[PDB]
Parts: C-alpha cells; sequence; structure tokens
C-alpha cells in the first residue's frame, strides 16, 4: 500500500523524540580500582583485558617456536618462567617457558 | 557553504571590573564532513546535551553506535583546548552546553533496481557542533508541585474581567 | 511457544550446531582460553564440562576413547586430555570451566565471552572480586555475627 | 664601522632614542597596532612579540627608569650576505613597570593592576647599514642565567604523567 | 543566651580563618606529586595556602570528587576540604579501598559530630543542654556516640520513640542541606575565647593543647555548628545516606553528674545497605556500648 498524505514535521517530531525511541541513560558505570580507567559493572576492565591479552599472546608464541609444527601437543603440564627464577621440585618433570623481561606485578 | 562555529572562539570580550561576576569559559567546537546519519547523529547529540564532560565520556564510551567514537574525539579535542587556550583551570568542570548534528554535503549515486528502473542513492555526511561551559553543570529545572499548579490556577481565576462593557 | 526448551539453535542446523561447538571446544582443549560470542560460549560451556567427566574414565574405556575421537579433531589432544586434563581435576567433582563477560566485539557489537580450563598455564584473568572485610559494612556485620555468637 | 656607512651616528644621544622605541613598541602591543610595530621592531623579534598575545588584551604602562640606559656592547657584521651589512648594538635597561595580561574572557590571568615593580633587561638593536632605508630596530631580548625566576601566575596547573599503554610499566 | 552565642562563634572564626589568610604572600607554587595506584606521576603545581586534596582531584575527573574521602599527606589524614602548606606526595582514599581503617575512622568521627550538632538545637531554651564530648570508638562496636549533660529538670527524663524519630528526622534535614565540612587548626588560646562558655569543652581544649607538643588544636565547622575534634572528617554531609539516632543510656556512677550517651547508627552513600539488614544493625546500635 501507498501513503495516502506527507506527513509533517510535528507528527514525525513526536514519533522521534518520544522516550521510547531516544538513547537511556547506563546507571552501571564505574571506576576500575586496578587501573583507574572506567568500566562497566558486570564486564571485565577493558583496559586491563587487553593487557593480560597482550601478555598471554606472547606466551602462545613462544610455545609455537618450542614446539615446533602442528599435531606436537605434550602429553605433560606447563609453566611459564621470567628471568632471574628456577623451577621448583614439583615443577619438575613439566614443560618450560621462557621469557626475556621481568615478571609483571599482577601476574604472580 | 557557512563556517560561522569555528570564528566563535576569536571573540574578544574587553576586561571586566573587579565588581562584577566572574563571566564563564566559554569553547565552540566542532566536527566536519562525519560519514554518518545527521538525524542518527541527534540522537548521540541530545544525550549527551546537558550533562558534566567526564559524564559525557563516560555514557559515550560503553555506547555502541558508530558515532559514538567520533563524538567522544571531539569533547576530548575540546576539552584539551579549554585547559591550554581557553585559560580553564580545571578539565573536569565542564559541561556540554549545546550539542547540535548538522546536514553535510552529500553525493548522488545511482541504486539498480529490477526491469530497468532505478533509484538515486545518497552519500550521507553530517556535522557536530559542541559547546562547553566552565563551571558546574546547571540543576535540572524540578518537576511542577501541586500547590504551583494550584498557585497559578488561582492566579489565572484572579485575572478575569468582565468583558464588553465599560 | 517453547517453553523448556535447552539448547539454542545455532548454525544451519542442527548438524552445523554441533560442528561449531566442536570446533570452539577443540580450540579450548588446546589452547585452554578462548573468545568467543557469548551464547556460544555459553551453549559449548557445558560439552565442554562433560567432555572432563569421560576423560576421568580413562584411555582404558573404549566408550569414553570413542568420544573424545568425535569432539577433538586434532587427534593430539586426546592423549592432553588423558593424561593431562583429567589428572589436574582430580579433587573436584565439577566446575572446571570458568566463563566471563568481556568488552563488546568491534565490527560487529556482539556480546563476548571468554572461557578458559581452571588452573591454566597463562596470565590470570582479571577476575571480580568482592570488597575486602575491613570496610564499613562489613565491619558492622561482623560485629552483628560476633553479637550472636558471643550471646551463646 | 657604523660610521662610515652613515656618518652621523652618536653612541652619547643613542641611549635615549632606544630607550623611547622601547616605550612605543610596548604601547603598540597595548592597543595592538602592528603597522608601527612593523617600522620598529625587526622580523625576527615580532612573531615572539606577537603569538601569545592575540585573542588577549594587555595592559602594558612605563614607571619612571631607576637606572639610566646604557650602551654594553656594539658588534658588526663581515659580509655572510650579498648586499647585507647589519649591526648589532646591546643597551642595559633597569626600570619598573606595569603589566597586566586579561584573558579572552577579560578575567585577569597575570601581573597587577597599577603597582609597579622593578625590572632588567637586556635589549639588542639590528639596521641594516647598506640600506639607505634601513632603521635602527629592538631585535632580541637577552635573559641572565642567573636571573630570578618571573613572579608566579595566577591559576594552578596539573602535569600530566606518563600516559601508558597497556604493555607498559610506570618507573 | 544562645542564639546570639553561637553567631558570635562564627564571628571569632571568621576573623580567624581571614587573619591565617593574610599572611600568606601573594601565592607561592608548590609542587604536589601523585602517588595512587591510578594515574601516576601526576605533579599538580597548586597555591601554597588555598588549593585542596579537592582542587587536585577536579583536575583529574569527577570520579576522583565523587569518590575521594580523604587525603594522605606524606602518608598522614587529611581533610579533602583542609588547605596545604608544603610540597608533599598526595595521594586518595575511598570506602571500597583495601585497607579503609582511616577512612572509617573519619567516617564516624564525623557522624557523632552532627549527632552533636542536631541534640544541641533540638529542646527548648528553658531547659539547659551542655554538649561534652564524642568518645573514640572503633567501628566494630554497635555505633557511634555522643556524651551530653542535660539539665537538673530532665532528670526524670527519658527520650521516647517519637522522639528517636524526631531527632531521626531533624538530623535527616542536615543531610539534605549537604553542608560542607570546614576546618581550621589553631593555637589554643583563640580556641578557647571560642569556647569558654562550657567548662566540659575547655579541659578537652586543654587536654589535646598538652599533649601535643605545639599548642594546635582542630575545630570542625558544619555550616553555624562548630565543635572541637580529634581528628580529620569528611567532606560534606551528603556522603550520609542512612542516619538513625537509636538510643539514649544514662551511665551508671552519675550521682555528681548525669551523664547521657546518645548513640545512633550511619552509613555512607556509596555503602548502602537493603532495608533488612540496615534494621538489625538498628537492632545492634539499641545496645549500650562501651
Ligand atoms: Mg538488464
Ligand atoms: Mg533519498
Ligand atoms: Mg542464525
Ligand atoms: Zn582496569
Amino acid at each position: 500500500a501507498a501513503p495516502k498524505n506527507r506527513r509533517t514535521i510535528e507528527v514525525n517530531r513526536c514519533r522521534r523524540r518520544n522516550p521510547q525511541k531516544l538513547i537511556k541513560v547506563k546507571n552501571n558505570i564505574d571506576v576500575c580500582p586496578e587501573c583507574g580507567h572506567l568500566k562497566q559493572k558486570h564486564v571485565l576492565c577493558a583496559y586491563c583485558y587487553e593487557k593480560v591479552c597482550k601478555e598471554t599472546a606472547e606466551i602462545r608464541r613462544q610455545i609455537g617456536k618450542q614446539e615446533g609444527g602442528p599435531f606436537k601437543a605434550p602429553t605433560i603440564e606447563t609453566v611459564v618462567l621470567y628471568t632471574g627464577e628456577t623451577p621448583s621440585e614439583q615443577d619438575q618433570g613439566k614443560r618450560i617457558i621462557e621469557r626475556d623481561r621481568k615478571r609483571p606485578s599482577w601476574f604472580t | 557553504i557557512s563556517r560561522k562555529w569555528e570564528k566563535k572562539n576569536k571573540i574578544v570580550y574587553p576586561p571586566q571590573l573587579p565588581g562584577e561576576p566572574r563571566r564563564p569559559a566559554e569553547i565552540y567546537h566542532c566536527r566536519r564532513q562525519i560519514k554518518y546519519s545527521k538525524d542518527k547523529m541527534w540522537y548521540l547529540a541530545k544525550l549527551i546535551r546537558g550533562m558534566s564532560i567526564d559524564q559525557a565520556l563516560a555514557q559515550l564510551e560503553f555506547n555502541d553506535k558508530k558515532g559514538a567514537k567520533i563524538i567522544k574525539e571531539v569533547l576530548l579535542e575540546a576539552q584539551d583546548m579549554a585547559v591550554r587556550d581557553h585559560n580553564v583551570e580545571f578539565r573536569s568542570n565542564l559541561y556540554i552546553a549545546e550539542s547540535t548534528s548538522g546536514r553535510g554535503q552529500c553525493l548522488k549515486r545511482i541504486r539498480y533496481h529490477g526491469r530497468g528502473r532505478f533509484g538515486i542513492m545518497e552519500k550521507v555526511y553530517c556535522h557536530y557542533f559542541v559547546k562547553l561551559v566552565e563551571g558546574p553543570p546547571p540543576p535540572p529545572e524540578p518537576p511542577k508541585t501541586a500547590v504551583a499548579h494550584a498557585k497559578e490556577y488561582i492566579q489565572q481565576l484572579r485575572s478575569r474581567t468582565i468583558v464588553h462593557t465599560l | 511457544i517453547s517453553h523448556g526448551r535447552v539448547f539454542r539453535r545455532m548454525g544451519l542446523g542442527p548438524e552445523s550446531r554441533i560442528h561449531l561447538l566442536r570446533n570452539l571446544l577443540t580450540g579450548l582443549v588446546r589452547h585452554e582460553r578462548i573468545e568467543a560470542p557469548w551464547a556460544r560460549v555459553d551453549e559449548m560451556r557445558g560439552y565442554a564440562e562433560k567432555l572432563i567427566d569421560y576423560g576421568k574414565l580413562g584411555d582404558t574405556n573404549e566408550r569414553a576413547m570413542r568420544m573424545a575421537d568425535f569432539w577433538l579433531t586434532e587427534k593430539d589432544l586426546i592423549p592432553k586430555l588423558f593424561q593431562v586434563l583429567a589428572p589436574r581435576y582430580k579433587d573436584q567433582t565439577g566446575g572446571y570451566t570458568r566463563m566471563l563477560q568481556i568488552p563488546n566485539r568491534s565490527l560487529d557489537r556482539a556480546k563476548m565471552a571468554v572461557i578458559e580450563y581452571k588452573g591454566n598455564c597463562l596470565p590470570p584473568l582479571p577476575l571480580p572480586r568482592r570488597d575486602s572485610h575491613l570496610t564499613l559494612l562489613n565491619q558492622l556485620l561482623q560485629g552483628l555475627r560476633q553479637d550472636l555468637r558471643q550471646s551463646q | 664601522r657604523i660610521k662610515d656607512y652613515d656618518a652621523n651616528f652618536k653612541i652619547k644621544d643613542f641611549p635615549e632614542k632606544a630607550k623611547d622605541i622601547f616605550i612605543e613598541a610596548h604601547l603598540c602591543l597595548n592597543n595592538s597596532d602592528h603597522d608601527r610595530l612593523h617600522t620598529l621592531v625587526t622580523e625576527h623579534c615580532f612573531p615572539d612579540m606577537t603569538w601569545d598575545i592575540k585573542y588577549k588584551t594587555v595592559r602594558w604602562s612605563f614607571v619612571e627608569s631607576l637606572e639610566p640606559s646604557h650602551v654594553v656592547q656594539v658588534r658588526c657584521s663581515s659580509m655572510m650576505n650579498q648586499g647585507n651589512v647589519y649591526g648589532q648594538i646591546t643597551v642595559r635597561m633597569h626600570t619598573r613597570q606595569t603589566l597586566a595580561i586579561y584573558d579572552r574572557f577579560g578575567r585577569l590571568m597575570y601581573g597587577q593592576e597599577d603597582v609597579p615593580k622593578d625590572v632588567l633587561e637586556y635589549v639588542v638593536f639590528e639596521k641594516q647599514l647598506t640600506n639607505p632605508y634601513g632603521s635602527w630596530r629592538m631585535h632580541t631580548k637577552i635573559v641572565p642565567p642567573w636571573a630570578p625566576p618571573k613572579q608566579p601566575i595566577l591559576k594552578t596547573v596539573m602535569i600530566p604523567g606518563p600516559q601508558l599503554k597497556p604493555e607498559e610499566e610506570y618507573e | 543566651s544562645p542564639t546570639e552565642l553561637t553567631e558570635m562563634r562564627n564571628d571569632l572564626f571568621n576573623k580567624e580563618k581571614a587573619r591565617q589568610l593574610s599572611l600568606t604572600p601573594r601565592t607561592e607554587k608548590i609542587e604536589v606529586k601523585h602517588v595512587g595506584k591510578t594515574d601516576p606521576g601526576t605533579v599538580f603545581v597548586m597555591n601554597k595556602n588555598i588549593s585542596t586534596p579537592y582542587s587536585c582531584a577536579m583536575h583529574l575527573s569527577e570520579w576522583y570528587c565523587r569518590k575521594s574521602i580523604l587525603a594522605l599527606v606524606d602518608g598522614q589524614p587529611w581533610d579533602m576540604y583542609k588547605p596545604l602548606t608544603k610540597s608533599c606526595e598526595i595521594k586518595f582514599l575511598t570506602f571500597k579501598d583495601c585497607d579503609p581503617g582511616e577512612v572509617n575512622k573519619a567516617y564516624w568521627r564525623s557522624c557523632a559530630m552532627m549527632m552533636g550538632c542536631v541534640i544541641e538545637r533540638a529542646f527548648k531554651d528553658e531547659y539547659m543542654v551542655n554538649l561534652v564530648r564524642a568518645p573514640e570508638v572503633p567501628v566494630i562496636s554497635g555505633a557511634f556516640c555522643y556524651d551530653v549533660v542535660l539539665d537538673s529538670k530532665l532528670d526524670e527524663w527519658m527520650p521516647t520513640k517519637e522522639n528517636l524519630r524526631s531527632f531521626t528526622k531533624d538530623a535527616h534535614a542536615l543531610i539534605y542541606k549537604d553542608l560542607p565540612f570546614e576546618t581550621l587548626e589553631v593555637e589554643a588560646k583563640v580556641a578557647l575565647e571560642i569556647f569558654q562558655h562550657s567548662k566540659y569543652k575547655v579541659d578537652f581544649i586543654e587536654e589535646k593543647a598538652s599533649q601535643n607538643p605545639e599548642r594546635i588544636v582542630k575545630l570542625h565547622r558544619i555550616g553555624d555548628f562548630i565543635d572541637v575534634s580529634e581528628g580529620p572528617l569528611i567532606p560534606r554531609t551528603s556522603i550520609c545516606f542512612q542516619y538513625e539516632v537509636s538510643a539514649v543510656h544514662n551511665l551508671q556512677p552519675t550521682q555528681p553528674s548525669l551523664i547521657r550517651r546518645f548513640q545512633g547508627v550511619s552509613l555512607p552513600v556509596h555503602l548502602r545497605a537493603h532495608f533488612t539488614i540496615w534494621d538489625k544493625l538498628l537492632e545492634r546500635s539499641r545496645k549500650m556500648v562501651t
């Protein structure tokens, strides 16, 4: 079917600008106590998560170097190590991954 | 094309006498030719329309719409220049005075329908405008009380005249 | 009408549904932590937990081997399942996987969840932490607890 | 090497000329007359004079001088460029001035209204010796390393620390 | 007469504040470094005896001002609205901090102050109200308390539940006004000029003057009411969201002079309890605390 008459600006302005079609204010925002950036509650801090994922990205890169080719996932557990630290007695008998930097504060 | 909004930052007022209220600082800023619909931009403009800078940046951060990051940029640019050039003491004590989107210049392409028929498609562009006023944001007008309704009704009855006499 | 419909329809049909979930599960096994759409993470999550229980049955179980064969596409992960993952979760009876909601995807604006198997080698996810016991409200509640215990 | 070019230069009477030229330059800044300033101040100097002053009001005044102005050194160039001989003469001036700078909204942002404070300044003057239409103009200021800091500003500031990318730690 | 007394004390407070303001030569730029976990190495170039931790906060963001309750200046608790003295390291303290020990202490100290404020102006002039002090009480204890001497006429008088609800709404009114807690640190003498009428405040001032090597004492003003405090307070009254004056208890060895310990419990806006939980907290504050 086809419109029988042009809708006026006022009619349209009532459609468009009612509270239903408006953007609602979010009330669940907070400050990330860790980094001090803004995070939504119920959601992980975007900054903090990026930080983790950049670290874990590099760890996965070192995993590839040592593994060296597809279909070579080991049958032991894994541990990650940084500059100036040694595997414990219980750490013995599992895969070691080395690093060229200091251990992060948040990663313990 | 007109570019009035830019020039608004070049207005110089003469120095105030010590016996005067401290004039709020005043920053006008915009972005032109945003590839986004002007009416779509309106909703985001309308949202931040009366809030403080930080509170607007907060609201804009978690907003999913495309233009939301664009407005965030404009606001941060405006805040930066406010402190640097417009002699604003604190960056936090700014609120959005007016937030407006205009139609920018548009192009026309063709859309190919069935049979031989076609239509004229428009690559939509728009501008965004903002104004920042130094100081705490204005407290919203309180909702009208029963006593206020009553008060004004009394006023209204008292305004009656005997009509079409001397 | 669809009350108490448990599984959510996913791919281009039930066969595809399984296939997507199997891919997700394969990834998670291998890498131990995976970002994917919130619905799909939630959906796959259950099959991930059920896989550890089959893994707990052991290499010797022929049924469990056939299951692992289907659900792991890499075939090199099957030893890992049975000699790494199953031994790791010996104590716990359940609750091997954790899922969290992270910021929405940039391109798509989709809800995104990270899922990881617990006790992995990787750097730990920023996790929601309840406020310290030394907070004003917690101290007042600890006060009330003191009253009740010391009354008898 | 000045005299051979002009032959009507006196070292005795120049300091007064240097003084009044200084004052009228600052009066130019006050009323925002750039044309007179150009006749009066070199092309090196003018950007340093006027880059900040635009979109704000200056209220500069000259109070009586303490120590009379005197020349400290005179030096001349030796044909570094074709048809160009320049002459730099340096004057020490010790005087009290008043200054106020207002904001774009006219809010007093620096200095005081009408109370003088003493200043010691070293000023350099250039002339085109070759050019017949060349004129003595203020060229620059010399700041001593031992000079006391400029009087403090009205507002408070924040200096931002390093803005760290997620993959960085503060030192 | 009390109505003139209150305004007299204000005039005296104001003139001392003006005196302390005037001895500052124009403005000296002090440097303050942010030593917080968040946004590190920020340096604020502040006015010497003018700028506050609040001013530093409001350089950063509204999130600081909204959720900043105390300051550490060289690792000492410092009022939000207290003007600084010298260059230092500054960090801000919130309620949801790991160790909010100092923050909790400051909160209760402030609530007790405003309870005393509302009690004073709750009775008619024919009766005598005498505020003595607010003793230091652990937050893990039932509630905050202020000790009061009333008239000999009201020796038999015990407050009813309706009277308690009356105080409740009265203190609530104060919160609604949203009054900043102005602070002033002075020598003992000028403070004695402020409080010479009540001896119960005279000796307390003398106590603080004696214990400190200097004769410095802290006076906290909430709009009009001046009171002697033992440490730093909360910035504004708005911080409180729940506030009920729970009970009044008579102390036992009070044959020479009766002491009435007013008790009430409060929670700040950031840490608000559900209806049921708050109710059980009121129950505990009804018990006499020592
Ligand atoms: Mg065709
Ligand atoms: Mg069209
Ligand atoms: Mg679909
Ligand atoms: Zn964070």
